């Protein structure tokens, strides 16, 4: 996988009909489904973290956020499809693994900006004041657990 | 006309008749009697003596009664103050919170509620400067007493001071 991601680093239309035009777009069951260096970053540093090699997934996942949240003026590199996790499970898992590492001090910055850039969307907390109705997802309770284990 | 006559104390004569009549209106009637203005207020100075002295009364006199009732009275006299939150103080600390449903409650059936001691609470704050320090203050040394928490689930005196406001 640290070959592959290298490897993707890196990024003619014949008027005839060849076999590519006939062969058809691959599915995710398939072996030749291989999405972007991001979406594969993921997947090493996903079981990087599975095994319990837990201070290079964390290296792995910081490279990812870099990846993700420093892409403004560059060609865009995407997040990990809906089948895997959404955005904030991401960084999630990046604060498990600086947790199981040794830097929690870091596993707070985390989910500080977490919380800070999904402030509008977090519920006002007055219900907190009137007491199962509300909504809240379960990644802001899942922050605030980890928040605490750090 | 006992005062007058000063052959048996008072608090004979109030302890027999604690014994004799129905307990419900007698206290509703001493609390009214503690608030008459005199007319001749030795007769209110003399119960009050009575219900320092005897404690199991005064366990259901603040229980029985309503909030603003009880308000007045220990506006009235300052020696009834440190034993009421007293009272108080120690009803909450027989709480336990359950985490499923987002309420205070006891273990036993005649442990208080939370909505009744809330009203108490909030009928004391919503009263003369005297006595809003003095029950602010008593909240405040017992909240920290039991960790000086800023979040409910741990305190019932963290919650009632967030009720509060």
């Amino acid at each position: 996988l640290e070959l592959l991601v290298e490897a993707l680093n890196v990024p003619a239309p014949q008027f005839l009909i060849e076999v590519e035009l006939l062969l058809p777009p691959p599915d995710l069951a398939s072996p030749l489904h291989c999405g972007t260096q991001s979406q594969t970053k993921h997947i090493l540093a996903s079981r990087c973290l599975q095994t319990g090699r837990a201070g290079d997934a964390a290296e792995h996942y910081l490279d990812l956020l870099a990846l993700l949240l420093d892409s403004s003026e560059p060609r865009f590199s995407p997040p990990p499809s809906p089948p895997g996790p959404c955005m904030p499970e991401v960084f999630l898992e990046a604060a498990v693994a600086l947790i199981q590492a040794g830097r929690a001090q870091d596993a707070l910055t985390l989910c500080e900006e977490l919380l800070s850039r999904t402030s509008s969307l977090l519920p006002k907390m007055s219900r907190l004041w009137e007491d199962e109705l509300p909504y809240c997802p379960l990644w802001v309770s899942a922050t605030h657990l980890l928040q605490g284990q750090a | 006309e006992v005062g007058k006559a000063e052959a048996e104390r008072p608090a004979r004569f109030l302890s027999s008749l604690w014994e004799r009549l129905p307990q419900n209106n007698f206290l509703k009637v001493i609390a009214v009697a503690l608030l008459q203005p005199p007319l001749s207020g030795e007769g209110s100075q003399v119960l009050v003596h009575w219900l320092l002295g005897n404690s199991e009364v005064f366990a259901a006199f603040c229980r029985a009664l309503p909030a603003g009732l009880l308000t007045l009275v220990t506006s009235r006299h300052p020696a009834l103050s440190p034993v009421y939150l007293g009272l108080l103080t120690d009803w909450g600390q027989r709480l336990h919170y359950d985490l499923q449903k987002g309420i205070w409650v006891g273990t036993e059936s005649q442990d208080v509620p939370w909505e009744e001691l809330h009203n108490r609470f909030q009928s004391l704050c919503q009263a003369p400067p005297p006595l809003k320090d003095k029950v602010l203050t008593a909240l405040e040394t017992c909240k920290a007493q039991d960790g000086d928490f800023e979040v409910p689930g741990l305190s019932i005196w963290t919650d009632l001071l967030l009720a509060l406001r």
